[PDB]
């Protein structure tokens, strides 16, 4: 006859890498700016001063 | 101050099959058990040592 | 979990003389046992004043 490995001795391998879901970022980052006519206004004044 | 001992491990009794399949009739590899009578006080209570 | 293996013995009559062996070969039977591992731990906490005293 022919020698075969036991059913419980069949090795399964696992990968250390993983996939990530695809997420749409909206594209708003292109509209952010500190200029007066920016579609989205960025006010970073509270990063140096105090207040909520 | 907290001192903690920890360990990941597992102890098992080596039992191997004896039938056609890999998990068929399990015999102890190197253990022979003998159940005898004793006069000492019971360690496991009757409710706990009962079947099921 | 870890799987350990046992190799069963061979109990076929020996092929003697000039007899063919290319087809009359033995099959090797193996058995497996899976052992699981778990985490067990204990801890003791003591105050600083208890250490000093």
């Amino acid at each position: 006859a022919d020698t075969t490995p036991a059913t419980g001795l069949v090795v399964q391998q696992w990968e250390d890498k993983f996939f990530q879901e695809y997420l749409h970022d909206g594209g708003f980052k292109a509209l952010m700016g500190t200029d007066e006519n920016a579609v989205i206004q960025v006010k970073e004044d509270l990063s140096k001063k105090a207040g909520d | 101050y907290g001192v903690a001992v920890d360990g990941i491990y597992g102890v098992r009794k080596i039992i191997f099959g004896s039938g056609s399949g890999d998990t068929d009739d399990l015999k102890d590899h190197g253990v022979v058990t003998g159940f005898f009578a004793t006069t000492g006080a019971a360690t496991v209570a009757a409710a706990a040592a009962a079947e099921n | 979990s870890i799987t350990i293996a046992l190799v069963n013995r061979l109990n076929n009559a020996a092929v003697t003389g000039a007899s063919t062996l290319e087809g009359n070969e033995e099959d090797m039977t193996s058995r497996s046992l899976r052992i699981y591992v778990d985490k067990r731990r204990n801890a003791v906490r003591i105050a600083e004043i208890s250490e000093q005293r």
